[PDB]
């Protein structure tokens, strides 16, 4: 679930 | 009955509508015009088969080393439509994912981001495919949660789609 | 000297130096202006850009052409391809050494349409920078896609030999996504020709080892195998091709034609026996072969053998597993099934055997939803939810029961206490905020689901998220929390006059923003579209065109996929309003956080004041919404109803006679809307005759057109003598009430004849509609 | 593992406890009390699952400073209809129970209601026993009722 904010 | 599909850039439109649905993970539409329109092949989806459309029912997005150092594979973000779970469907769709992961582009090494808080992904996710930890990274996600990472090694023969 | 400055970023504060300065004597000049504004665009401020790209505009007509480009270099990003071509052409037609200007411009000319000078304007680009294999594509997907296959075809068979005996790691990827697809190419002239296709074959057999796509190569072999006769060698491929991924039917269907044996049934059960055995449990093998049996005998064993087993273990598509076979085949099914089910719950004693009686409920609590038994479909759910109250999954069984009989409300109310059984997980914390938008409850919705939305409630971070699942669904909230508050003034005939001028507002508010909602549902397709720019000439770095090659023919069908249809036809309905009945503040400033679209810059009216009553809804529906979706519609899927109500509302008519028409030729004459979709266009201009007289020029037989003029003859019972239940082509001749004059005997045989429907529905035509 | 697992109730469950009070426990605990168990006291929980899904519940304080009724109480502890009966929640006692030596917690309390002779003939069979009497419009559910209250006790 790759955090694309962070 | 899930059928198990080799994901359509067709398929960009109902993929990411169920990861968004199903999943605290906002994710924009060229993020997915570039998993599945670089590396097309090795990104399966898979989701209701009646014959005599179809309903999304659960999805698989797998990018490569994007960023950049020997050829290192990825798994962006996987889920299930709730109705549907525990019958497989996640549980033997990344068993292919890997399984042309290093058949198409031939990557070593998988990585990922798993939360947990989570039973369902931190369980047959490192006991029945078997993929160690490395880093847990602390606040690595949006929420002040902390996520697990997952290396899990892959040497073709040791994992075919057809071991069960 | 600005040479420093248009280096300074390819944030280009030096080009304020210029603007400073170069702004000195001499001021109106390019070069200097433009660097100003494509920086605004990659600077934020996007209104305060065009007042310079456009303030530059008028001092020339053609300019300095090394300026031209900082010019087209902008207008390829808002937006505006058509007009780049031209910002371009005006750089290289007026001496421009920049020479990749030939590949800037092709992955845009290319985009708008205009693949024919697309080849012509990115081959003259292949000279200057041959070495570079991503190119040597582009001369053979827009050869390939402009049609001639041989220039293609041949152009990438002067790379397989130029270039080296050698591909090391970087090109490790080139070779596959690549000289298969050329096969794809090479074998697509062919068609059902033998004079190819064996070397097509023999070609695809010669790389192998090459290849490196192991799947997606078996079908331009494994079926051009199957192409030339030779059933073997392919049911030889299918054979270790369902043995790749046997969770998927697609490869294993077809194996069944494989083995000529499409037809012979008594084989086939059997084939998938000496399968199931192989390929252990495995959906196909055990589901396939019982959608082709007859047998009450035969039929309730591998009935009976696949389901129970999914029960004892507590499966939730032990139902929706075979939600399929109660469809397209009842009557033979759901008799047998309804009686292998039941008959098994005599040995749950649910203090023995419990994850059986907890779960062999919550199938029943689904069987019985089809046959609609409902009074029988609250009683397993309920019964199973009266064991075990903490299995989430029988409340949406009940609040999809329950909201199937109506109860909109009281069904999300099953679902909250569904909802508070687990606040992470965002599995049913939407479908509890989906049902409570259904029943208008519009604030326990936006709270309640924007706890995982990232301001001052959820509706509005959920926008630069794409979420076309929640807009659409909180428009068909709006839209129908309107025609009621929209009840209120027109109803009625101190806190009474006071009241009027409330709760008719709302109607602004929400008509207002009820349109205003459906914009972002188009406008993502129009940047969905409008964001396969990058991706046309950094596609072919990655060597993908195979996939490629399906973007661009999903580029096209991309405004009429599913989203954009619903949020097309469900706004009509309040844009076509909107053109037939112009014809015949603290609360505004306290109440915008939740109510809130975009950012302060763009949505400058709130509740859109403005697409609430524009100067002519029809060059509005046009240009924002539909004509783009009829300019790409295939043709054998496109609604004409909305067809015949676009060109009759706006004036044409003339039109709605070949769009009545092409409605015919798919359900034949005798089908309800073809009726009243007639009946109204029974007789704009004089020269509007033309109508009638082409009307009555073929369809004057049958049905008819001769009591048309002459007050007669109550067809009411004619326009329903073919046959009562077209009550889908009922409520169009309510729908316009105006040129269907008799209107108090219609909303009884619309409503009177509503009976044996679904209540929820049947009571949703009422008070609405 | 058995059949009847358990865990630590994540304030992500919470709600199914709720869920399992207000069937185990009718009409005992306010409505947001939960709530404000994670929101000086030390509180344990626990909520017992059985099989995958959820069948059971445990969740009580911690006393330790006047004497007599020092230790761990149990604020509630039930768990579902035709459940309990096979085990199911008979062991969240040996993992609360345990929590007393475990803790250091000589005594353990549990202020059974008074009525509840079904209850309060079968806690008896465990290592319990009406230490002191009966008491008097003690327990009050969120409603308006009132009942007597039966105390007990077991050390360690
Ligand atoms: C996490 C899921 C995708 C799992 O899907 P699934 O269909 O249950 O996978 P599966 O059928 O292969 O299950 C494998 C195992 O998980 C176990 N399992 C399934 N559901 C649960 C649950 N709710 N709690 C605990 N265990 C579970 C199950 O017992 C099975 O065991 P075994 O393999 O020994 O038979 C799905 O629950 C889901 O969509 N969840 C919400 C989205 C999500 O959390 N996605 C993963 C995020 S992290 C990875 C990236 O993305
Ligand atoms: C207000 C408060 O603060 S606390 C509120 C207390 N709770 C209530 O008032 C309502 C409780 N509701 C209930 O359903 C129950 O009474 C509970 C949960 C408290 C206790 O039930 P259980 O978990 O059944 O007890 P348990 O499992 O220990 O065993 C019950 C009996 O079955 C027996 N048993 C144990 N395992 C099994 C088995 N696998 N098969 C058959 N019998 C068994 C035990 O020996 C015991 O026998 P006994 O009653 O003669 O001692
Ligand atoms: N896929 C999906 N379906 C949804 C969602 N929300 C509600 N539904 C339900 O799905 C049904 C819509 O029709 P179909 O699309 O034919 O359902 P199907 O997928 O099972 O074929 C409705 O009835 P139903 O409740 O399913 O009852 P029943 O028709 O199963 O008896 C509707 O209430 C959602 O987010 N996704």
């Amino acid at each position: 679930s790759y955090s694309m904010e962070h | 009955p899930i059928n198990i599909r080799r994901a359509t850039i067709n398929d960009i439109i109902c993929m990411q509508n169920a990861n968004l649905h199903n999943l605290p993970e906002n994710y924009m539409m060229k993020y997915y015009m570039y998993h599945i329109l670089s590396w097309p092949e090795a990104s399966f989806v898979a989701t209701t088969t009646t014959l005599d459309g179809e309903k999304l029912v659960g999805y698989v997005l797998v990018k490569m080393n994007d960023d950049p150092e020997p050829p290192n594979g990825h798994i962006t973000s996987l889920s299930v439509m709730r109705t549907y779970r525990r019958m497989g469907i996640a549980e033997n769709l990344m068993r292919q994912a890997l399984f042309a992961l290093r058949e198409v582009h031939q990557a070593e090494y998988v990585s990922l981001h798993v939360r947990q808080s989570n039973r369902a992904a931190l369980h047959l996710y490192r006991d029945t495919l078997a993929f160690e930890v490395l880093s847990i990274e602390k606040s690595y996600y949006q929420d002040g949660e902390d996520a697990y990472a997952m290396k899990k090694v892959l040497k073709l023969e040791e994992l075919q789609i057809s071991n069960f | 000297a600005a040479k420093i400055a248009l280096k300074k970023y390819n944030q280009y504060k030096k080009s304020l130096k210029l603007l400073d300065a170069i702004l000195k004597k001499d001021g109106s000049h390019v070069d200097s202006l433009a660097l100003k504004g494509l920086d605004l665009y990659s600077v934020g401020e996007k209104d305060d850009a065009a007042s310079y790209v456009a303030n530059a505009i008028r001092k020339i007509e053609s300019a300095s052409p090394i300026c031209c480009h900082v010019l087209g270099i902008y207008m390829r990003n808002t937006k505006e391809y058509k007009e780049s071509i031209k910002w371009f052409t005006a750089a290289l037609n007026n001496g421009s050494t920049n020479k990749q200007i030939y590949r800037d411009l092709a992955t845009l000319q290319s985009q708008i349409g205009d693949f024919k000078n697309a080849l012509v304007s990115r081959k003259k680009y292949w000279e200057a920078f041959l070495g570079y294999r991503a190119n040597w594509t582009s001369l053979a997907v827009a050869q390939d896609v402009n049609g001639e296959r041989q220039q293609a075809i041949n152009t990438l068979s002067q790379f397989e030999k130029l270039a080296e005996g050698k591909i090391s790691d970087s090109e490790k990827y080139e070779h596959s996504e690549c000289l298969m697809y050329k096969n794809d190419i090479m074998y697509k002239a062919a068609s059902d020709n033998q004079d190819k296709l064996q070397n097509v074959l023999k070609h695809l057999n010669d790389i192998e080892p090459c290849v490196f796509d192991k799947f997606g190569l078996l079908e331009r072999k494994a079926t051009i195998y199957m192409k030339l006769g030779q059933l073997k060698d392919a049911s030889i491929v299918y054979r270790t091709l369902i043995k790749r991924n046997p969770d998927n039917f697609k490869y294993y269907k077809l194996l069944e034609v494989s083995l000529g044996i499409q037809g012979d049934n008594k084989l086939k059960k059997a084939l998938y026996g000496k399968l199931e055995q192989f390929y252990p449990r495995c959906e196909p093998p055990k589901f396939i072969p019982l959608t082709f049996l007859q047998d009450k005998e035969e039929l309730s064993k591998k009935l009976r053998e696949y389901v129970l087993p999914q029960l004892e273990r507590g499966v939730p598509a032990t139902f929706s597993n075979v939600k399929p076979l109660y469809q397209r085949r009842k009557s033979k099914v759901s008799p047998l099934l309804e009686k292998i089910v039941l008959d098994y719950l005599s040995g749950l004693d649910p203090t023995q055997d419990p994850i059986p009686f907890i779960w062999t409920n919550y199938y029943l609590s689904q069987h019985f939803l089809f046959l609609k038994d409902f009074p029988k479909a609250q009683e397993y759910i309920d019964a199973a939810l009266d064991h075990t109250p903490t299995l989430v999954e029988f409340y949406i069984l009940k609040a999809r029961i329950l909201k199937h009989l109506g109860l909109m409300d009281t069904a999300a109310g099953i679902l909250e206490e569904g909802r508070q059984l687990d606040l992470q997980d965002r599995f049913i914390n939407c479908k509890t905020v989906k049902y409570f938008l259904r029943a208008n409850n519009i604030d326990k919705a936006v709270e309640v689901a924007s706890l995982f939305t990232k301001s001052v409630n959820g509706i509005k971070d959920l926008h630069l998220v794409e979420a076309s699942w929640f807009i659409v669904e909180q428009a068909e909230a709006y839209y129908r929390l309107y025609l009621d508050r929209k009840k209120k003034l027109d109803d009625l005939a101190e806190q009474i006059a006071n009241d009027i001028k409330e709760n008719q507002w709302l109607v602004r508010k929400y008509k207002g923003l009820a349109l205003k909602r459906f914009n972002a549902i188009p406008k993502f397709y129009k940047q969905f579209e409008d964001d396969q720019l990058d991706f046309h000439s950094y596609c072919m770095r990655k060597g993908t065109p195979r996939a490629y090659l399906e973007m661009l023919e999903w580029g096209k069908a991309l405004y009429t996929k599913p989203m954009y249809v619903r949020a097309m036809k469900e706004a009509s309905k309040l844009y076509f309003q909107m053109h037939d009945d112009r014809l015949k503040n603290k609360r505004k400033e306290t109440e915008a956080k939740s109510v809130a679209a975009y950012p302060s810059d763009q949505d400058n009216d709130v509740f859109g004041e403005k697409l609430i009553e524009t100067s002519t809804p029809m060059e509005d529906f046009a240009t924002e919404f539909y004509n783009n979706y009829s300019m790409q519609v295939r043709e054998d899927e496109r609604d004409y109803i909305l067809d015949f109500e676009f060109n009759y509302r706006i004036g044409k008519l003339a039109l709605c006679f070949a769009s009545l028409n092409k409605f015919a030729k798919r359900f034949g004459t005798t089908s309800g809307l073809f009726g009243s979709m007639a009946i109204v266009l029974l007789h704009d201009p004089i020269l509007k005759k033309v109508v009638t007289k082409s009307l009555e020029k073929e369809y004057s037989e049958n049905f008819p057109l001769n009591e048309i003029s002459n007050n007669s003859f109550d067809w009411l019972n004619f326009y329903q003598e073919k046959f009562k239940n077209d009550i889908n082509g009922l409520l169009f001749l309510y729908r316009y009430r105006d040129d269907v004059p008799g209107s108090s005997n219609l909303k009884e045989m619309i409503i009177s004849s509503l009976s044996p429907l679904e209540p929820h529905s049947q009571n949703e035509i009422l008070q609405y509609y | 593992r058995d059949i009847c697992t358990l865990d630590n109730v994540y304030a992500n469950n919470l709600g199914m406890l709720t869920k399992l009070a207000h069937v185990t426990v009718p009409n005992l605990y306010q409505d947001a009390f939960f709530s404000a168990l994670f929101a000086k006291d030390v509180h344990f929980t626990q909520m017992a699952y059985y099989s995958e899904i959820p069948v059971g519940g445990l969740v009580a304080k911690l006393v330790p400073k006047e004497l007599s009724l020092k230790g761990i109480q149990i604020e509630f502890l039930g768990v579902l209809p035709n459940y309990r009966h096979k085990s199911i929640g008979s062991k969240l006692l040996k993992f609360a129970e345990d929590k007393c030596s475990e803790c250091h917690q000589h005594n353990v309390f549990v202020y059974l209601p008074a009525v509840d002779d079904l209850t309060k003939q079968w806690f008896i069979a465990h290592g319990f026993e009406q230490v002191g009497e009966t008491v008097n419009n003690f327990i009050k559910g969120v409603n308006g009722d009132e009942q007597d209250a039966i105390l007990l006790k077991k050390h360690i």
